């Protein structure tokens, strides 16, 4: 009878199931690292700071841009100031 | 993204207490489970790309037969064709299964074939073909039989035209089947 | 004692073999005699020599008439082809009319003629008739001995000890259920303490809110003898601890059987006076086995008996421990062979027993009843007789040319129902009969044989299933191991129109695992009943009626282990503390490597975290649930 | 890391006993322990 | 996975020869075959 068209391709099944396996494990297993930057209360002050940077980028007063950006970097360099600056009240 | 999540928590506050979630568990958790099992399940596709149209029979179209006496012309080109090429009845399978009792391999390796795999080819022994001659071919066949002691080789070759429309690539399958003719043998003397 | 006590049931095995391996009407008489004596052997051994010898002489007279009637039908060795093709209701293959003597028609050389042909491989059959004749006369010597006069006197004391054996079962079961009662009460006291600890901390937070040859001869001595012998002795120690629960009560009943024989030596009974001095003069050894013995009311020969069986040496002491394990845990052994012959014979009539095993032998909460074991014994006897029939080439579906037609085809309805004319037609049904009757003999040795019609049985059946206070075990780790081994075997089954059936196996395996975590986390016994019922029915239909293959048999063996464990969690209830992960308990070295190896599998930690979120009843979102369990996995 | 296993096992048995206000308050302790590494230094000393 | 079974020789089976004078029939069909199809000796390589 006619067969008009394994061992070297089921290994590529195991390859793609491992790649998608650790791809889904990206979404898990490392979000305790991201708790301190996403599980935070009232975020009103930092939107005030970011919208300040945006309108300063419009009005070309770029010294204020650098000084507000130093406030952002230092807010993301010190999580206890993140706790101060993101209380609820 | 955080601010919009906090404002939907403000605008639609769930009760600050022991609130078990009702059906959003089945809404998105069951979505995740079914999606992830489907990621385990695509070897359905990996095994549906294997062994699909296996089963189309190689019932041949033509069967030819030659007989070449040495390096000279064949005596026959009997292209036995349809309708003289006849497939089997199931009683023909019964005939093979009854005629090949004392061998177990015969029974097994005939039972490997379907009720359509094995086809006859009723070859006519009466060729309508003038055997072409020449006084070199005339005399040197006579010399190779009467005077010639070198071994004359008699072939017996085949052909099989197969449906390329039924899949497959190899049309023709042939084998040569040589017997030699010894000097002072009975065969050369009768042919002479 | 091997000969004069245990080589009587071996005779009934040889009677069953002479019935089985040579097939005739007289072989059917051997089968019926074997079935009658396997039923009534425990009362045949307790008779007296004026009646048991009369029944035994009827059996010897039967075997002699089998031999002589085969001589009377060796008359038809000469007149053979005259009666062959003329239909005398095809009388040749009734009595297996074939000869063995050389100077005649030369059988199994005129086998070449086939139209209305004979059976040569079942010969005159006087071999097994003479072997049975040897065993029958040897037992007549045994029943006419004084050694059997000790053995039957030993058996009558067990016939008296049936009631106290059931009393010892009652004592151990009350002690075990109260032991689980103490465990549950202490555990809930711990949960009360810990919940008060949490509430006290957070009410403080409310108030704060308010504010030389020898170098390798050492190897070929130590690593040859001593280390291997230590491992063999460790296996003996493991089996002794495996069946101490049976060994202690058997030794207590052994001592009381000694004293009851010394009471039965001249009288029947006297107010159970042998029970008065037995447990009182030895009570520390009668404390682990017996509990309520003294509430209702020293032996030196057994002491030197134990002292001279303690020095048997290895590979006989190991065999003694193995036979004690077989004799103790024999419900599982009967279940093992009921599964095993159905794994081999893939028929539709061998489906009848393991369906009833998984749904009615495993689901009766204390023990299987009288009714199941009598049903299993009667159905195996019916199956032996009906497979003994249709070994005859009478009817045209049993003929040989159509057998060559329907060779290796699971569509022929006798092959579907289990009527194949193969030489090994009894696959494991002989082993199944000896297993069922041995377990009947153990339960007879103890005290164990005590819109409108379906309702008073089944409502009471579920009333047994949902009102007993029985136990508290968690077998889900072992159930899930069996499910992974099912997945491993199915993926090994792709290493082979058959692979499109292993795919539907994978979908149903994933569906069953999902419903298993659902029913496990929600503790629903009712749902687990319905789930096991639908799985036993649907898998036993879908495998055998639709789809032999060794990997399919091996997947079935792991799956039926899984049915045994799921029914063992139908009984013994659910504990009131599921307690999260099973590897986060011991904090060991190997426990750590099993936990990381668990997380190396691609899609288990995802599904464990998601399904534990869905089927528990918390207030967190999905991402909050993930944050907690990622914290807990890192910290473990 | 003894204290944080105490906190996580507290959350698990509170998930059993369905006293879910205690679950939310202990989970606020986890989030704040992972929002402030100096409290991580306090809470994970050796002693 | 590259250049594995490169090296099997294309020794032919049959060689035919025709001579067609215009649109008419050939004068020859000389299917020269084995054993009249003969491979080389190394001396034939020396001859070339």
């Amino acid at each position: 009878k006619v067969s008009p068209p394994g061992y070297g391709i089921v290994g590529l099944y195991v390859s793609i199931v491992l790649v998608v396996g650790k791809f889904v494990r990206g979404f898990f297993s490392e979000i305790s690292h991201s708790i301190m930057f996403e599980e935070l209360p009232c975020v009103d002050r930092i939107l005030k700071l970011c919208q300040d940077i945006f309108l300063v980028r419009e009005t070309r007063e770029l010294e204020l841009e650098e000084e507000l950006y130093a406030k952002l970097i230092f807010l993301y360099r010190s999580p206890e100031t993140m706790i101060k600056w993101t209380r609820e009240r | 993204i955080i601010k919009c999540s906090r404002e939907t928590e403000k605008k639609y506050p769930q009760p600050k207490g022991q609130k078990k979630k009702k059906i959003v568990k089945y809404g998105m958790g069951g979505l995740i489970i079914l999606f992830l099992i489907a990621i385990i399940w695509f070897p359905l596709l990996f095994m549906s790309l294997i062994r699909s149209v296996v089963g189309v029979v190689n019932q041949p179209i033509d069967v030819t037969v030659t007989l070449k006496l040495g390096g000279y012309e064949p005596l026959f080109t009997m292209s036995a064709q349809q309708p003289s090429i006849v497939p089997f009845t199931p009683q023909a399978y019964e005939e093979l299964s009854q005629q090949f009792d004392p061998y177990p391999l015969a029974m097994q390796f005939i039972s490997q074939y379907s009720p359509e795999d094995i086809v006859t080819a009723q070859i006519e022994g009466s060729s309508g073909a003038l055997w072409r001659i020449s006084p070199p071919s005339r005399a040197q066949m006579k010399q190779e039989l009467y005077n010639g002691t070198a071994d004359i080789t008699l072939r017996f070759t085949w052909n099989f035209q197969r449906d390329l429309a039924k899949g497959g690539t190899v049309e023709y399958t042939n084998e040569k089947h040589t017997l030699e003719l010894a000097p002072n043998s009975t065969a050369r003397r009768q042919l002479a | 004692v091997a000969v004069f006590r245990y080589l009587f049931w071996l005779v009934l095995v040889v009677v069953f073999v002479a019935g089985a391996t040579r097939i005739s009407i007289f072989g059917l008489g051997y089968l019926l005699a074997c079935f009658y004596l396997l039923l009534f052997g425990t009362t045949l051994l307790q008779k007296d020599t004026r009646a048991q010898l009369v029944l035994w002489d009827c059996l010897i007279l039967y075997n002699v008439t089998v031999i002589i009637s085969k001589n009377m039908l060796s008359l038809l060795s000469c007149v053979f082809v005259e009666q062959m093709q003329s239909n005398f209701c095809w009388v040749i293959q009734l009595f297996s009319l074939v000869c063995t003597v050389k100077g005649y028609y030369d059988p199994k050389e005129m086998m070449t003629r086939d139209r209305d042909c004979l059976l040569p491989v079942e010969e005159a059959g006087i071999i097994w008739d003479s072997i049975c004749f040897f065993f029958l006369l040897l037992q007549r010597r045994i029943f006419l001995s004084h050694y059997f006069l000790h053995v039957s006197a030993d058996l009558k004391a067990t016939a008296l000890q049936a009631s106290r054996g059931f009393a010892l079962y009652n004592a151990a079961n009350l002690k075990s259920i109260n032991f689980h009662r103490q465990i549950e009460e202490k555990s809930l006291a711990q949960l009360k303490r810990q919940m008060k600890r949490i509430r006290a901390k957070q009410e403080k937070y409310r108030q704060s809110q308010a504010s030389h040859m020898m170098q390798r001869v050492l190897s070929t001595m130590q690593f040859l003898w001593v280390l291997g012998q230590a491992t063999v002795d460790g296996l003996t120690r493991w089996l002794r601890a495996f069946t101490k629960h049976h060994r202690t009560m058997s030794d207590v009943l052994c001592a009381e059987r000694y004293l009851l024989t010394q009471e039965l030596l001249r009288v029947g009974e006297v107010r159970r006076g042998v029970l008065d001095q037995l447990y009182v003069g030895e009570d520390e050894a009668t404390l682990s086995g017996p509990v309520e013995t003294r509430d209702g009311p020293h032996i030196p020969e057994l002491e030197e008996a134990e002292r001279f069986e303690a020095q048997q040496g290895r590979t006989l002491r190991l065999l003694r421990a193995g036979y004690q394990c077989v004799a103790a845990h024999s419900e599982l052994l009967c279940y093992f062979i009921i599964i095993l012959n159905h794994m081999v014979t893939a028929s539709a009539a061998s489906l009848v027993l393991p369906v009833l095993v998984f749904l009615w032998a495993m689901l009766t909460i204390p023990r299987p009843s009288k009714r199941f074991w009598m049903t299993a014994i009667v159905f195996t006897e019916v199956m032996v007789v009906t497979k003994y029939l249709f070994q005859f080439g009478f009817f045209p579906w049993n003929s040989y040319v159509v057998l060559r037609r329907y060779e290796n085809k699971p569509y022929f309805p006798p092959r579907i129902l289990g009527l194949e004319k193969t030489d090994s037609y009894i696959k494991y049904d002989l082993v199944q009969l000896m297993a069922l009757f041995f377990h009947r003999s153990q339960l007879l040795c103890y005290g164990l044989w005590d819109q409108s019609f379906y309702q008073p049985l089944q409502r009471f059946f579920h009333d047994i299933l949902h009102t007993k206070y029985r136990a508290a075990t968690d077998v889900y780790a072992l159930m899930f191991l069996a499910d992974i081994v099912d997945i491993i075997i199915i993926i090994f089954g792709f290493w082979a129109q058959v692979p499109q059936a292993f795919l539907f196996m994978l979908l149903v395996q994933f569906g069953t695992m999902v419903i298993d975590r659902a029913l496990y986390l929600r503790k629903t016994v009712l749902g687990k009943l319905a789930f096991q019922v639908v799985l036993v029915v649907a898998i036993h239909i879908w495998m055998f009626f639709i789809l032999q293959n060794a990997v399919a048999q091996l997947w079935y063996f792991v799956k039926c282990i899984y049915f045994a464990l799921s029914a063992y969690q139908i009984r013994c209830g659910y504990p009131t503390r599921i307690l999260g992960n099973f590897l986060t308990k011991k904090y060991n070295h190997l426990n750590l490597f099993l936990f990381q190896g668990f997380r190396l599998v691609p899609f288990l930690v995802e599904l464990r975290a998601v399904m534990d979120w869905v089927w528990t009843d918390t207030t967190l979102s999905l991402s909050n649930w993930m944050c907690v369990e990622d914290i807990y996995a890192n910290i473990f």
